[PDB]
């Protein structure tokens, strides 16, 4: 769901 | 050459970003999170020039045990370039960040990990558990025991209420072990999410509770399913709640959600079959940073007994540890150790997902004495079940 | 009319049997199965004339946590036909059975379940967890601190080693809570399914080690899938050289097996990840018949501390309950109730593998005391790890 | 807690739709879609506050056999909140409306069902049938038969030919059964989904009797989906297949047409015209039963019969029918067929055969040759289509 | 290449262009069973020259028509050119000669079960049954209050093979009632019960659900082990069809139920959701040539809901023929008077049964008429009253 | 694996  | 990024470094850095995550945010989108990663809290290597690997740690508050908080280093967009690959640029990032986040005295560092075997050398052991329940809301009757049997639970629009859900999940987070602070930033990019997007994702809606909420969306392949992206439930009440509501979306064949192992939703139904297991994988990782600093702000089991032990991680010295009356005093020593473990067993036991006589058995903890192995067991056991609040 | 069948109405049992059950072993394997249920351990409802409903129990031996063993009722066959559904019949035959089972002096009857929702009613709840297990053994490299970094097992026709088998066996079900006595009939049961069948399963080949052994076979459909029917370990050693011996198979991509939810193997891996959860089911369900002589007779934690309390179950009377010691008195009362439950609640309490705060945050069993809650979780918390024995 | 929707409400109403329609047309078309709503012809329930719970009919024209215009209410943007379902809201605003569709003076009023085992009890029977055929035109050739075997068909851009389109469609509406008006706000609506990250380009076969909207699918690209065929005459129809058939781009052709479609019958190979799905279109609830049966048209090749026909709660009538004509009127004579509300919906069109029907004991009577009468009078002459979904 | 009538040594040849030619080929054993009911000169087959390329033939059965009337037919089966010698002319060839035989013999009508839709048309035969899908969800099915039989049930679990005599006298009551329906003489029973047994790795035990007026033979699907496919439902009353439906429904262990039946199976209006009893495939059935028009159209029953009427019809390459229905019967001779109605001999073949309407062939062009009112009288005449089965393949 |  999210960043990497 | 290994050093902390200028402001010039950032364009090159998102373009290995892009071509190493799929999922990759954006540019605009990563430079709210970078409020969040602090001074020197991010390294990159440059090719003698181009960027050719880097890492960042943010500054995460993540609950454990007994509702405490500690700091914790979010490690995070963690890449090295195909063209520079195998040549001991992610040892030499990985160290130097642990150098930096030991130094700023964060007790714990955690991770989100792209594949499950290249972290466990770094110390990082699998903490939380994701366990994903598709029920098939046609046949999902509730039990004449289940609560609630006028509704409390209301259908709008997620952006129009923010407000009432950052309540929600404060109180949420602060609770359950496994939570982490929503800064201002993260809740920015979540309502924007929301949004109906161009040609993909479809529209999200919310179902709200005083006590909780549920964010949900239809998925874009499969008509009939409807992911469960987040929810969010401080009572029993709120969870019954919102889960009646769902199930009460005639339009769907099935539900889905990312949930923990320990989610009462099967018992609420009168067939627990019907809410089927389909997806289980590691969720949150640990690394502990400061052994005494982290077991002793640590809640423990009243149940337990009290005891005395010595305790060893691998090449991370050796630590006496008394643990009585729910909580423990841990100190450095020298004596002999009565248990010895990697670094990374430490972290899967921290939060209690997993057995340390499950561990033991592997032979990655071991203990000569079987009454130490029980007591560990009964003593790193969470009273509340363990979540996992939000990928970074 | 319902009555005990004579011996005339086997083939028409057979009849419903096949029609029912798409699973169902065959009138000569079912003959072996037979000399398991008791004299009067099995009804039938013929049509005022042709059965139209069944079920029977067998005598099976279950073994519990402390390593107790209790009889158990092995409820089984159970089928109404087609023509006289929704009708009273199972009602009227799953009573009547429990009478016998209760007069016989059964503590506890047990089942394997073709759907969750039909059996929570009768008071059966899923006492054990199943676990499938699939690793892609092209990657899976085994820990360091994994065991045994010659080979003691051996790559066997499992025909030519039954009692090998056996001593491994029994061995394993006396130490294991949830393992089962498999009688000798059983056995040659099991060694006639590892014959090659004509034209559907492949020849089966077994692993065997002193301490442990695997049964298994290549998948029909997937050539490059092997499919592990049974392993049997009885120390962390065997375990862990059995599945060395596996992940050798250079013939195939993956492994899988149905296993229980505490299973190492994921822990001997460098990647835990490798070692995809692919499929979670409830196993062995539970009805307790009578409540202190089947509490009596299990183990309970050390660990925790001594207490007393009242527990009800629902319409089943109401049992004084003090733990201490690792074991409990369970004796009738009248006094009022501390913690609320269903009859089926008791039982996925009974081998450990449903917390009780878990089952109470579903409003399954009611409690005011949380402090009461957090005792039982622990109390009733297994030592060893459940597990699943076989199908019946 | 029911009453009619205010200005405020629409916001509300429009949360609700999205939330229980995975195909809901946006609040732009919706609201060119609601000039077709009469003024009190619209429900909501509030919870005491937001909308939980709403419904509403449109002013549409069903022409049915006889080449007949009936006044219809169109049933749609029905929806119940999931926190208020099982609560009787669906119950008490679809009564509401009835109560309100019937003082008002209509006939019929008709629905598309997104589930069918919902609208059975309100009275509302499923009249025409929906008949999915895909023809594999690599193989397809014409049968020497086949009309016209210069072209006269045009590949064309739709929104370039909107008038043409209208003519074609308001010729074809008139004259078969099941055919529904489609005023200028629909016309604007269809053809501003024409124009192209999702849905494909869509364009037009132009005959002057007859038009075809296609397009090729987002996911398979060997398929051509034709979302809407209009033919009047047989030539237009035959000459817009060869056309369709022409497209070497495609492997596969699609369309969701009626039962009784000519297309196999044109090709050599019938088989080669596979029907792929089935499913039932327009539903209809006759509010009036005389109204409705007198308005109609009936076969002439039946001689002339005369029965008692009672509808469960719908009242008792003298059914005289000869010539092609039926006289329904009042009586307190015993009944002969006697039949649900919603079962006369299905036979209203002349889809399904009161045979069938009877078999099903559907409709009862002790008389077989009133049935084999009623069979061939409520058969139409002209094959019933559907006409748009609404 | 010479044409002419099989020798008890050229059967193994042709079994060995079968078992070429047809995937789902019955076997040696069977095919000898079967071969009863090819009468004397039945069969034609042409060598190379040696062994056989080419074989056709077709076996004595009887067909029930509209109005209840059984009229004698040439199944024709077991057709089959060897790959080595298409486009040949072979087909042509033995199609011509059987066709011949089976006039001369004096069948009103020929009839088959197609391999592909396209080839049959230029000989004369059209689709005269349509089969039909219906798939039930039978978690979902519940029945609706005006259904019959909503005590004791009249329907019973059996093995198929121990009630044979029941399930003949059902079925022997069912195909006489009921278009479309053929005799089973006592060879292919033989055949029907030899196959509901348990076979090594293949096909899982057939059951069956038996009532007084009815019965449904019925077996699991062995890819998906959650679907019955009901293989034949006979029935005779409306309360038998409701009866073994119920049954069918009530097998818990089942997701779907499946079936192969006709467009008019009134399943979906016992349910209370119609929709549910998905239509999941159609094709064509059985299809016929009329071999004699006279025979053939004076024979069946129709329509005594139209009036009288008298029309002139024209099949294209087999005479002129006046046409006179009226009072059920209808009257019909050859004759020379100028053609009302045209039309090729396969069409005539689909509207017999009653499957396809007049009106549908015409918008298509596959009969030509000027008279409209004559064309609605078509539609009416032809039309039959008990709806239209497929009896089983051949 | 067995009997139901
Ligand atoms: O450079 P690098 O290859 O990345 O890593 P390094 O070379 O620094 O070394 C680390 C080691 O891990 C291994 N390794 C490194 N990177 C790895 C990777 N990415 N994957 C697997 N293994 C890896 C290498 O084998 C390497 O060597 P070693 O294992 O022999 O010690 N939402 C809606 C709401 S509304
Ligand atoms: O008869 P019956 O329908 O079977 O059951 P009964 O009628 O006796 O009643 C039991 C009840 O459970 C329900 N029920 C009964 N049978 C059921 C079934 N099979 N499934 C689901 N629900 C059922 C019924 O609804 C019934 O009524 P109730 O729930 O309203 O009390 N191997 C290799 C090694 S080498
Ligand atoms: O749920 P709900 O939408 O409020 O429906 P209601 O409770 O009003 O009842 C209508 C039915 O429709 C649907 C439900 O199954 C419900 O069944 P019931 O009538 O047996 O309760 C569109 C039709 S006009």
């Amino acid at each position: 769901p999210a960043k990497k | 050459t290994l050093c902390s990024p200028t402001e010039d470094d950032w364009p090159g850095m998102f373009l290995l970003a892009a071509a190493s995550f799929t999922d990759f945010i954006g540019p605009e989108s990563a430079t709210a999170w970078r409020t969040l990663v602090p001074t020197d809290g991010a390294v990159v290597v440059r090719d003698g020039s181009e960027v050719v690997g880097m890492a960042l740690y943010m500054d995460l508050r993540l609950t454990v045990p007994g509702e405490v908080v500690l700091p914790t280093a979010g490690l995070s967009f963690v890449a090295v370039a195909p063209t520079h690959r195998r040549r001991g640029l992610l040892r030499a990032m990985c160290a130097e960040l642990h150098r930096r986040i030991a130094d700023s005295g964060y007790p714990v560092a955690a991770l989100h990990a792209s594949e499950g075997g290249i972290y466990g050398r770094f110390g990082y052991g699998p903490a939380t558990t994701l366990h994903e329940l598709t029920v098939d809301r046609r046949f999902a009757r509730f039990h004449a025991d289940a609560p609630g049997g006028g509704s409390s639970v209301r259908l709008v629009r997620p952006t129009e209420h923010r407000g009432e859900f950052e309540a929600i999940y404060e109180r949420w987070r602060q609770q359950v072990p496994g939570g982490l602070l929503r800064p201002q930033v993260l809740w920015d990019e979540l309502l924007a999410e929301c949004k109906a997007a161009p040609g993909g994702d479809r529209e999200s809606f919310a179902l709200l509770h005083p006590d909780g909420y549920a964010l949900y969306r239809v998925d874009r392949t499969d008509l009939k399913l409807a992911r469960v992206s987040e929810l969010r439930a401080v009572t029993a009440d709120a969870h019954c709640a919102l889960w009646r509501a769902l199930i009460g979306l005639d339009s769907m064949e099935r539900i889905s959600i990312i949930t923990h192992p320990q989610d009462p939703l099967p018992h609420l139904l009168t067939d627990t079959r019907l809410a089927r297991t389909t997806w289980r994988q590691d969720g949150l990782w640990l690394r502990i940073m400061n052994v005494p600093a982290a077991l002793e702000a640590r809640g423990y089991a009243h149940e337990v007994g009290e005891f005395s032990t010595v305790l060893e991680v691998s090449d991370g010295g050796r630590f006496a540890l008394k643990i009585g009356d729910g909580r423990a005093r841990c100190t450095p020593t020298d004596a002999a150790a009565e248990i010895e473990m990697d670094r990374d067993v430490l972290g899967s036991l921290y939060l209690g997902a997993h057995r340390a006589s499950t561990l033991a058995a592997a032979n990655r903890l071991r203990t000569k004495d079987s009454q130490l192995l029980r007591r560990l067991d009964a003593a790193f056991a969470s009273d509340v079940p363990v979540q996992t609040a939000f990928e970074f």
